[PDB]
């Protein structure tokens, strides 16, 4: 395990690595809204579905 | 054949004075790579 951990570390500090967790977090709300918004188009549709009858 | 060892031992020098260009350069090289794993690392973070 610490075999491979030297391996494919990098020497670079720590504390900006963790950081990326907010770009990722920043790339993932994009989705994640696209996600509610198209969740919502398809309940939307669904009420009028149930609204026609 | 005290004059003749001479030409080895130059040849040595000679030789070894390369081996030090060799070393600066994978150096350089190591130096070049690790600014570059600085990157992947801080784009991967």
């Amino acid at each position: 395990d610490v075999d491979t951990y030297l391996s494919n570390l990098q020497t670079k500090t720590t504390l900006s690595m963790i950081a990326d967790g907010l770009e990722r977090s920043a790339r993932d709300f994009d989705a994640f809204l696209e996600e509610n918004v198209t969740l919502e188009w398809e309940a939307q549709r669904k009420r009028i579905y149930q609204h026609f009858g | 054949s005290n004059a003749d060892l001479i030409s080895y031992f130059s040849k040595t020098a000679d030789e070894m004075e390369e081996m030090m260009k060799k070393f600066e350069k994978t150096i350089t090289e190591i130096e070049a790579h690790l600014t570059g794993v600085e990157a992947h690392a801080m784009a991967m973070q």
